[PDB]
RNA sequence: CGCAAGGCUGAAAAAUUGACGGAAGGGCACCACCAGGGGUGGAGCCUGCG
RNA sequence: CUCUGUCGUGCUGAGGAAUCCCUAGUAAGCGCAAGUCAUCAGCUUGCGUUGAUUACGUCCCUGCCCUUUGUACACACCGCCCGUCGCUACUACCGAU
């Protein structure tokens, strides 16, 4: 019971997620693991992989005043910080809910500002590691962030906001496109102007200077509008000379000089490249006189390229460590040292003990590779129709060969004992070619998606768009049986080492094992979420294990089975991609993935409440009162260091606080606590009340609890004696609250009986005529009974 | 017995007899005796 | 909200003399929404109010009668 | 008497109305608190249940 | 059961931890009668007699039910309860075919 395990992993430089950083080193994203490149010299320098993490990377920033360490943002939304000296992570930051995509530092480098596309900006200090404040603006997601303390960030509603820092809100916003959305930010480094690129191809350029009256700090001096009309990935600026960056996603990036905005901002060149770009980056080396632009593509690549200042030339490149598009298969060595894969566009071979690659072809399409016998030469049936042939140890191409005319070799097969291979093609025919010289073929209804032979050579397999299956004999091509079943057809199948077992994967998200004499469906298996692309048995059972098989599928798993006990045995993770391949060693100990990643891999109380409230605000009266006496005495430094709860409440009155704890409580609740107040608690309520009829709030609610404590204690207050003082001051006051606003809401009526009078005055006729029959509310009340 | 619950429950039909109104005669709309 | 209404209710009416309150002519008025019927609704709801208010004085001189046993204690 | 009575087959959804909670406030209870009382449980007999 | 006499503690010992039940003609004692198409003689069900202590409050503990929508209108009072997701509509994004 022999699980499966990450041990390599390998094929990839930059992925299609952003944010590109240069130090003379490129430190770009892979899936998972952030990956420094040197450009001159192609080897990797290193990799920064978390075991805890398996979520995508997907923003990368240098932090300044001290490079060796570094903030990434992943796609489940926590932030790690790296060290280039040592590959840990220092402190890991869990604040957001999806998604971190636009990072920044401050220039003192201590506050860390990232923002999400669940749209909460949130910023971050670096000596206490707590998250420090939460910036809550943006209708939709933010996509640029500068500290200018001051922030200045812009979002996908087209709004530009400038916050403060000292006080949590936004000072500033402004709208940068009317009908679209703001897309990219780029800020000058001595914070002169900010450009923002929109969906339209335009770029709004405004001004930065460097709260009661009308503060206007961001102007849109103008709008400037670049060549290609796509949405704007990045706009980034010099940080020594004149010059900025813009780019979208395409094959351009166009780098304009700073010297009407049309006359200020004039494009310097456009620079072509081989592959869309994701990100391009600003580099600057030591000697040089020269911009070095470092694009790194959505095509798996890095360009740097050199501009000259006051043309481009493809100065370094990194691709040989990586395919360039897309794997779509693999195959592995009998001695199983070495694996094939086969690329639209390319073939790159690569050895298993280093993980470099070793040999470089180019092919147009690469459907199927499988390499014959003694691993000297590769077959590659392509998407054009024709079966190529290439060699490894000269690294040549041999012989190419029209197998179909226009139709995708979906399958190719070695015989097992290796002198004939096997093309199924989009047309209906399947060709065996002996070696190449065609020697049978195989006219069958519809077109073929996928066959197999047997691993003792006496049966055929293939399976047909029709949704179905023709099991055939080896020898002489008569059908031995078909299996059915299958509601989507089948997209790949595997069969057992002798021949007694075959699993079937179709595309209607679940495999099939049949038993091949017969075959009768052992158990249809509904196993993956989505349409399970290919299968695989392992093909020794030297181990104890031949009847387990692997099962890879478009929702980024993989899924290790026993045929014998019907069971799922492990469920492999790790890919970010649909997977597109998988094969398995001839030995079994380890197989390889390769994904739509591009990343290929290797696997192994209510009176005692106002009571309490009561006393808290006695406290803060008493100090509120020594603080009054010392501010009167000299206007030296004093705080009145009142309670925690209070300046977490933030900073209210005590009155506000205990008039909020008297209006929480429901109103037989407040009778009832007041019963249970005790006559220690009763002069501090009495010192509330006068407080609150001074400053009048809730004027009813006041001489209710006051005269409900009046006529409950009657007899101990006519015996008391500091009661006359406290309950003459609440007299005076009660009686102002109460002849205020009863002389004010007299004055309402008396003004409203004038108006109305008046309006009456107004309303009642014009003409006069024999019928003063012209000159009510009424409601409707109905009644059951 | 517990099949048959399990039955009753998921496709529910309950034999309990159900509240009425004590004025469907009169009243067979059940009008509100408010504001109309 | 019953008191700040009725202050700046106050304020308005003493800012304003009754014969432009009266002679208030505002295109939107139609139904439910004109004149009388929004000064009819202001000035019942100001009855109530005042209603509570006068109620609230006069049982407010138990304070007085309190403050007077305790002058003759 | 006629139809029912021909096996892509081989046992283990709905939703603008839905799924699950939390906090506050009520009502009730010898399956709760409070005050007491009484069984059973110790020895022997035996119906019954396992 | 009440009253009157004769003798006087003498293998001649009122049930642990737990667990359950009980608030007025109730707990508990006592006998008499019947044997009703199921059950019940190793008992069942009636019937009379004698008849207390202690609660009769509170949601503090353990819980159970329900409000936060409706179901009526004056007085009067209250005053937008809170979270994690789904579904629908629209908007733009990502990348293979």
């Amino acid at each position: 019971y022999l699980k499966f395990e990450p041990s390599k992993s390998f094929g990839v430089v930059v992925s299609s997620n952003s944010n590109l950083v240069w130090s003379g080193q490129a430190i770009v994203a892979a899936n998972e693991e952030v990956l420094v490149w040197d450009i001159k010299k192609g080897e990797l320098l290193s990799r920064w992989r978390d075991e805890n993490c398996k979520f995508r990377v997907t923003a990368i920033a240098q932090s300044r005043t001290d490079p060796d360490v570094f903030a990434v943002g992943y796609e489940d939304g926590s932030i790690r910080l790296w060290d280039s000296k040592i590959a840990t992570s220092v402190v890991s930051f869990n604040g957001h809910k999806s998604a971190i995509t636009v990072l920044a530092f401050d220039k003192t480098g201590v506050r860390l500002a990232s923002g999400s596309k669940d749209t909460d900006i949130i910023v971050w200090d670096l000596v206490a590691e707590v998250g420090q404040y939460k910036l809550r603006g943006h209708k939709d997601q933010v996509t640029g962030l500068y500290f200018i303390g001051f922030l200045l960030t812009t979002g996908k509603d087209s709004l530009i906001k400038l916050w403060d820092l000292s006080s949590r809100h936004c000072i500033e916003t402004h709208v940068a496109q009317a009908n679209g959305e703001c897309w990219a930010l780029g800020v000058s480094p001595d914070f002169t102007g900010c450009i923002t690129a929109g969906n339209d191809g335009e770029i709004t350029v405004w001004a930065l200077d460097a709260l009661s009256q009308s503060v206007n700090f961001l102007q849109n001096r103008g709008t400037l509008h670049r060549s290609s009309k796509e949405r704007a990935a990045e706009v980034v600026f010099h940080p020594l000379r004149d010059y900025f960056a813009v780019h979208g996603v395409e094959k351009s990036v166009e780098i304009w000089r700073i010297r009407e905005v049309s006359d200020v901002f004039v494009q310097h060149v456009i620079v072509r490249t081989t592959g869309k770009v994701r990100s391009v980056d600003w580099a600057l080396n030591p000697g040089v006189k020269d911009l070095q632009l470092l694009v790194g593509g959505t095509n798996n690549l890095l360009e740097l390229y050199n501009i000259v200042g006051k043309d481009y030339n493809k100065a370094l490149a990194v691709e040989l460590p990586g395919h360039r598009t897309d794997i779509r298969s693999v195959a592995i060595s009998s001695d199983d040292k070495m694996l094939a894969s086969a690329a639209n566009g390319s073939l790159k071979i690569w050895n298993i003990k280093t993980q470099q690659c070793i040999r470089t072809f180019d092919c147009g399409y690469a459907l199927c590779c499988a390499f014959l016998p003694g691993d000297k030469v590769v077959i590659v049936g392509t998407k054009e129709g024709e079966l190529q042939l290439y060699d490894v140890a000269s690294a040549s191409l041999l012989e190419t060969v029209n197998a179909h005319d226009g139709h995708a070799v979906w399958a190719l097969q070695v015989h097992p004992d290796g002198r004939s291979v096997v093309s199924g093609g989009a047309d209906k025919t399947a060709k065996f070619w002996d070696f190449l010289v065609q020697s049978r073929i195989l006219k069958v209804s519809d077109d073929i998606l996928s066959l197999r032979f047997s691993p003792d050579a006496r049966l055929l397999a293939v399976a047909l768009l029709d949704s179905t299956v023709k099991v055939f004999f080896n020898d002489t091509l008569k059908l031995y049986l078909n299996l059915y079943g299958h509601k989507l057809p089948v997209l790949s199948m595997d069969i057992s080492y002798d021949s007694k077992l075959i699993v079937t994967s179709s595309a209607d998200k679940n495999i099939r094992i049949w038993g091949l004499d017969f075959g009768d469906c052992h158990k249809a298996l509904f196993g993956h979420q989505d349409s399970i692309l290919q299968v695989a048995f392992i093909p020794h059972n030297s181990d104890g294990n031949g009847h387990y098989f692997f099962s890879a599928s478009k929702d980024r798993t993989i899924k290790y089975w026993d045929a014998d006990k019907f069971e799922q045995i492990q469920r492999i993770d790790g890919h970010h991609g649909e997977i597109w391949a998988l094969a398995v060693s001839h030995s079994g100990r380890f197989l390889v993935s390769a994904s739509h990643d591009k990343s290929i891999r290797v696997w192994e109380m209510a009176g005692e409440r106002i009571a309490e409230a009561l006393e808290l605000g006695m406290t803060d009266l008493n100090t509120i009162r020594e603080w009054e006496e010392a501010r009167q005495i000299n206007p030296n430094i004093a705080p009145p260091q009142r309670n925690p709860i209070f300046v977490a409440l933030g900073n209210i009155p005590a009155e506000t606080y205990v008039l909020n704890t008297l209006q929480k409580i429901k109103p037989a609740s407040l009778h009832d606590a007041l019963l249970v107040l005790p006559f220690s608690t009763i002069p501090s309520l009495l010192t509330f009340l006068n407080l609150f009829a001074q400053r009048e709030l809730n004027v009813p609610l006041t001489c209710r609890i006051l005269f409900f404590v009046l006529k409950t204690h009657h007899k101990q207050i006519v015996a008391s004696r500091t009661m006359r003082a406290t309950l003459e001051k609440v007299r005076a006051n009660l009686r102002a609250a109460l002849r205020r606003q009863k002389d004010e809401m007299g004055f309402n009526i008396a003004a409203l009986k004038v108006v109305s009078m008046q309006l009456r005055d107004k309303s009642v006729r014009e003409y006069v005529d024999e019928t003063w029959e012209e000159k009510v509310r009424k409601r409707a009340f109905a009644s059951l009974s | 017995i517990e099949e048959l619950i399990k039955r009753r429950i998921l496709a529910g039909e309950f034999d309990e007899v159900l509240r009425r109104r004590p004025d469907m005669f009169g009243n067979p709309h059940g009008v509100r005796r408010g504001l109309v | 909200t019953a008191p700040v209404a009725q202050r700046v209710l106050w304020a308005l009416f003493k800012s304003h003399p009754a014969n432009k309150l009266s002679s208030l002519s505002v295109k939107g008025a139609r139904g439910h929404k004109s004149l009388n019927e929004v000064l009819d609704a202001i000035k019942v709801y100001t009855e109530r109010h005042y209603k509570r208010i006068e109620e609230l004085v006069d049982e407010s001189y138990l304070v007085e009668y309190t403050l007077r046993e305790m002058d003759a204690l």
